[PDB]
């Protein structure tokens, strides 16, 4: 999963050539943060 | 200022010894910073270049 730049559309394109978005002219995604447990100390 | 740049000089005839060639310079024109995409030419950001 990997949220592109400018417009809120995720795009989950995990190939060695697909790198911009979908119906979207630019080319910066940012990783999505999948909901996993870790911890940390108070 | 760039009009004063492309204003000063002077292009010499291009004599190598009939048929020669002048060139000459015109107006200077600016265009805005663009992204030559393959879709259309988007609108290019500070932080676009910064990122790429
Ligand atoms: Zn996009």
């Amino acid at each position: 999963t990997y949220v592109c730049g400018d417009c809120g559309q995720e795009n989950t394109l995990k190939s060695g050539d697909v790198i911009q978005c979908r119906e979207c002219g630019y080319r910066i995604l940012y990783k999505k943060r999948t909901r996993r447990v870790v911890q940390y100390e108070a | 200022g760039l009009q004063n740049v492309f204003q000063s000089f002077g292009e010499m005839l291009v004599e190598p010894s009939w048929r020669y060639a002048t060139v000459k310079f015109g107006e200077v024109t600016v265009e805005k910073p663009t992204f030559f995409s393959d879709d259309k030419e988007l609108e290019f950001l500070p932080w676009h270049a910064r990122l790429q």
